[PDB]
């Protein structure tokens, strides 16, 4: 070990605003609102109405 | 033009209205202690504790 090939994978994240390419295995629940709710939209959360 | 015998004496006057300005208040303000620093978030505002 250390003569032994290593595979290296490296991978580099772009956040933007641009619509989203590459997502998580997360799933969607339906939408409420007038509501005080905890959201996450594209991986950006928060919380309000 | 001064003198050691000489003195001048007003024959008619003037009446003059003037006019200040004296600021006397101020607005009052009021400040959100946990919504200006960590607006709705419950991690933050535990951090904040
Ligand atoms: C001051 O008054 C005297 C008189 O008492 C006069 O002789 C003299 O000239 C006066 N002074 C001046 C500078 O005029
Ligand atoms: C004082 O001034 C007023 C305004 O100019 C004038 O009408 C009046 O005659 C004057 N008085 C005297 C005694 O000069």
């Amino acid at each position: 070990v250390g003569y032994q090939p290593y595979r290296v994978v490296v991978l580099s994240f772009e956040l933007l605003n641009a619509p989203a390419t590459v997502c998580g295995p997360k799933k969607s629940t339906n939408l409420i609102k007038n509501k005080c709710v905890n959201f996450n939209f594209n991986g950006l959360t928060g919380t309000g109405v | 033009a001064y003198s050691n015998n000489s003195i001048a004496i007003p024959t008619n006057f003037t009446i003059s209205v003037t006019t200040e300005i004296l600021p006397v208040s101020m607005t009052k303000t009021s400040v959100d202690c946990t919504m200006y620093i960590c607006g709705d978030s419950t991690e933050c505002s535990n951090l904040l504790l």
